[PDB]
RNA sequence: UAAUAACCGCAACAGGUCUCCAAGAAGCAAAAUCUUUAGUUAAAUAGAAUAACGCAGGUAAGGGAAGUCGGCAACAUAGCUCUGUAAGUUAGCAAGAAAGAGUAGCUCUGGUGAUUAUCGAAUCAGAACUUUAAAGGUUAGGGG
RNA sequence: GUCAUCUAAUUAGUGACGCGCAUGAAUGGAUCACCGUGAUUCCCACUGUCCCUAUCUGCAAUCUAGUGAAACCACAGUCAA
RNA sequence: UGUCGGCUCUUCCUAUCCAUUUCAAGCAGAAUUGAAAAAAGGUAUGAUUGUUCACCAUUUAAUAGGGAACGUGAGCUGGGUUUAGACCGUCGUGAGACAGGUUAGUUUUACCCUACCGUUUCGGUAGAUUUUCAAAGUAUUUAGAUAGUAGCACAACUCAGUACGAGAGGAACCGUUGUGUCACGCCACUGGAUUAUUCAAUUAUUUGAUCAAAUAGUGUUGAGAAUCUAACACGUGUUGAAAUAAUGGCUGAAAGCCUCUCAAGCCAGAAUUUCGUCUAGAUGAAUACUUUGUCUUUUUCUUGUUACUUUAGUACAAUUGAAAAU
RNA sequence: CUGUUGCUUAUAGACGAUGGCAUCAGAAAUCGGUGUUGUAAGCUUUAGAGUUUCUUAAUCAAUACUCUCGGGUAUUGAAUG
């Protein structure tokens, strides 16, 4: 579902990390279980950065979304990361939006800003993104 | 780029950017200014700030 | 019993044993393969590392998603004042490797080169090359020298120039020069010696050896650390907090039946003053003549490559210098042995042109703001110390 | 002498051994911390360098028990005042449940008495102004 | 053990069923309010437990001047078959 | 001879899970299945259980199987088992028994030799006499017998909705661009530690009050240069030549034909082998100066070496030793 | 020639070792650059809520104005002279 490549973004989100769900699909928070495309190493915890697809679970939300495994995409993170043009930036919170393998967004709205890395990687997120940072 | 708190001219490849939830982003020059910005300190009351040096003299 | 989970081994056995070197200068263990269909040229140089800055560089590569404003890269500054050639030596291919045949030296030798042949100069009589100089013009010596020149052209296959630096042009307290043998890769041995003889006592600039946007290899000695533990030396995993007798060690140092600790087990020891060769290093700015400054087409302010306050622990750079993309092995003031690439890189990033937009000459101490001390006084205006 | 050297422990042993007299600050406090009278500066040797591995005390980007037999160890709450407090119950409790707000400095105002205007006690409440917005130097409950 | 429930995932916990190898009534049966440096499970908060290690201080360790033991010791001390 | 498992770490086997090179299919494509070369590289995160084992939820190119005194307790832990307290169930008249369950139970010593890792000291390699030479001493520049060896994997674009196939579906070669990990570094940019008790503030005690400090074994807080550092910052390992294993072929007999050869002779073909590159490295070589010029030993001076000093003794230029290949 | 020794020597370092200089040796301040923190002490702005005390002068008063981009520190492993 993703289009194009992504540069190095220091993955600040670990396994069992709770992130907000800026999507409007009745889900409040998501805790990361795995990371799609992660290459395993001994004793290493899966890592997620901006624009990274993850497999998460909902421990708080509506009954049709709670206690189930979803497939979110990280749109912003509190970890400071550096762009290739020498820009160092970091958001105020960790957030994600629920998508699927094809990439089509489940919801229709996003609250707050969306990082550039997740916007260009997933075209459907960019259309619903209010502002792209 | 100009620092949000100190108002100093930010050199290239220096400083940090803070993106708030209200869709407003500020780029700072050092952790000295960023910490004072997060405490809601008034740059008009901080003597070494460029903003303070414009209001007076 | 097998190990429960398989993980890569810690450290590299390609560098064992890890013995610290004795001489600061690192002798290059090879040279680019000779081609006999080209004009003879020098294949190496010698410079002293001064420090590192960062340059915003405009990308000339195509089909890459890098930003148009320019990427940010680090660059090392290698001050390379001209070196003086003080002789040349021929080598012959025998059944035990290269065997030097002779070494024809120049008539006049600087005191810097003389210091290499003693350990207490202030007590020495300083009579190095005294007989070689005072008897240089005798008919017996001139005939002997012609024999040495003729011997190389007949029974030799490798020519190297014994070039040395000039300690008077650098902020280092060392007075004795550094001597490097630079091979002459080019035509037949007949025209190699002719090139070598023409170079006696003649200073060679770095621009004569290396070109522009040239990929080179750097050989030097890394920064010393002294005695170090297993965690830093090999990167092994720290033990749990509960562990008796300590945390930072390798728990099992071998099985029973071999009854001897293997050479492959990570052990404590000396990390530090090791010789390393790094390949495929790009040259950004050839700081000779016009390009000796720190100005660019985009940023036309006139400033020196030395940052405000000088390079930390080094001083002020005023001679020719090189801009090396990335990091090189060794701390400031370390001697660096540059050399042309043995395996030239054919990647699109290796052939890509370099166009510098900005060069950072701001102070390397603290959170500096200004580029030049003049513009610092401009923005800050008149202070009160100077009324 | 009556004990970190005179007592018992093989010793000038960080163990043990019954009592009397007892200042100031601060605080609810014979608490922690600092000082006065008195005592002492020596109580199994020092100097140089400032490697690894240790013993004792610490801090940390993003994540927050994913480590582990097990939140083991550490972190975290913590004083006082006002509001407010559940199921359950032997009807006494649970209960400091849980949860929320306030606290500094300077300048003032009022209340609580004795003797016929003066004399005296810290305690409570209130109001402007100011600042780095205030229990937290020490002491000081994690909760369900 | 089988059924619910707790979790993304439950040889764990809780609640049910009971021909229960081999429960059961002052060898006491059932029932817990309050209490417990008692045993078990789950939540919120917090954190170097961990991802993954970095760094600081004191005391040693290192070297030196003085002083100065002990366990142990058939003889000793490089490997492959 | 310290008796389970787990943690840490190294190495070995192939009866190969992946990547590389091949052959076969009831192999159109895609996905697969059977087999050969090949052990240089990689082979994960968690709920429950002391568990090995097991069973689940993921991720991955793959989440292969085993050994090393059932590797590894003067390496750790003490969860289990496996003393001494106590409870229950069954058995026994009773003391007591239970590969039945439950809870609580001290984990000692390396300063010795060797192995391994690093690090010093001393000793030293024989055929050579074109003085434009030869040897010894000191110092520099180089040399490389041997030993180790390092780079892998994935993804995106284009090829291409193309080949193939009725349709459904649906690749690959070259090229380009990134990511992950491992290895080597490095201090520019960003982050962390911070007794420069740096600068500032401030609680308590003591300096008659201000200034300026001290004490609270670093009082505390905010900012915090240097130095170190990042799994948190960033660079390099995209690198060339030949010969090969399995296999596919060329010419070609045996065996008038056929055949890749259990024949002679060739070619192409791997994450392979060797050069090339990197690290350590022995005997060494060249040049500079001090010497010496048939030779040695015992003393002896020096921190040590060489030349050097005394008494000797010994020899004194002149027929030896080469075809190569088959 | 080499070693000891000196620079309380470094690009090095457990100790040796290693690297540099040794009379044009070295070290030291001071000065300028370069950094860190945030405006020093003294007098003035009735800054200033208010209470006193003359009587409508003063005094005391958190904090704040000018001198002040001030003062202090800065190799100790910074860089000129």
């Amino acid at each position: 579902g993703r289009q194009g490549n992504k540069f190095r973004v220091t993955c600040g989100l670990n396994n069992a990390s709770t992130v907000n769900c800026a999507d409007n699909t009745g889900a409040k928070t998501l805790t990361i279980i795995s990371v799609k495309g992660f290459h395993g190493r001994l004793n290493r915890l899966p890592r997620a950065g901006c624009g990274d697809m993850v497999v998460a679970t909902c421990k708080k939300g509506k009954p049709e979304y709670r206690k189930k495994m979803h497939t979110a995409v990280i749109i912003r993170q509190r970890r400071t990361w550096r762009r290739k043009d020498g820009v160092t930036l970091y958001f105020e919170d960790n957030a994600a939006v629920i998508v699927n393998m094809k990439g089509e967004m489940k919801g229709s709205a996003i609250t707050g800003p969306v990082s550039k890395e997740s916007a260009d990687l997933w075209p459907k997120i960019s259309s619903n993104a209010p502002t792209i940072v | 780029q100009v620092c949000a708190f100190s108002g100093f001219k930010i050199p290239v490849a220096k400083g940090r950017k803070y993106v708030r939830l209200d869709l407003k982003s500020f780029t700072f020059i050092n952790k000295k200014s960023l910490m004072q910005f997060l405490r809601k300190t008034n740059p008009r009351k901080v003597f070494w700030t460029a903003i303070y040096r414009q209001l007076n003299k | 019993s097998h190990r429960k989970f398989e993980a890569p081994r810690h450290g590299s056995l390609a560098f064992h044993p890890r013995k610290r070197v004795h001489k600061v200068r690192a002798t290059v263990s090879a040279f680019p393969k000779d081609n006999a269909a080209e004009k003879p040229h020098l294949t190496g140089f010698l410079g002293f590392k001064a420090g590192m800055t960062h340059v915003i560089r405009e990308v000339k590569r195509t089909n890459t998603k890098l930003p148009k404003d320019g990427v940010l890269e680090p660059v090392t500054i290698i001050e390379t004042p001209p070196m003086v050639v003080a002789g040349f030596v021929g080598y012959k291919k025998t059944t035990t490797g290269l065997k030097p045949i002779t070494a024809v030296f120049a008539e006049h030798i600087a005191d810097e080169f003389k210091r290499r042949y003693t350990k207490k100069w202030y007590k020495n009589t300083k009579n190095q090359f005294a007989v070689h100089t005072e008897k240089y013009n005798d008919v017996k010596a001139k005939s002997k020298r012609e024999r040495q020149i003729r011997l190389i052209k007949n029974r030799c296959d490798v020519v190297r120039v014994i070039a040395h630096t000039q300690m008077a042009l650098v902020p280092l307290k060392q007075k004795k020069a550094e001597v490097m043998e630079i091979q002459i890769n080019g035509g037949s041995i007949a025209e190699k010696v002719d090139f070598a003889v023409s170079l006696l006592e003649k200073q060679i600039s770095v621009n004569s050896v290396f070109g522009t946007d040239e990929c080179i290899d750097v050989c030097s000695v890394t920064k010393g650390h002294g005695y170090n533990g297993v965690i830093k030396r090999f990167g092994v995993r720290h033990l749990p907090r509960k562990t008796h007798r300590g945390l930072r060690k390798v728990a099992c140092v071998g099985a029973w039946h071999p009854a001897r600790v293997s050479w492959t087990v990570a052990r404590a020891g000396q990390m530090g003053f090791f010789k390393r060769t790094e390949v495929n290093k790009k040259i950004y700015r050839l700081g000779c003549g016009d390009l000796k400054n720190a100005k660019t087409e985009f940023d036309i302010t006139e400033k020196g490559i030395t940052p405000m306050g000088g390079f930390p622990h080094y001083g002020v750079v005023k001679n020719d210098f090189l801009m090396i993309k990335g990091t090189v092995a060794g701390i400031r003031r370390r001697v660096i042995s540059l050399r042309k690439a043995c395996f030239p890189s054919t990647t699109r990033t290796a052939q890509e042109q370099i166009v510098l937009k900005f060069i950072d000459t701001s102070s390397k101490y603290g959170h500096s703001r200004f580029q030049t001390t003049t513009e610092k006084k401009a923005r800050m205006g008149p202070m009160k110390k100077d009324l």
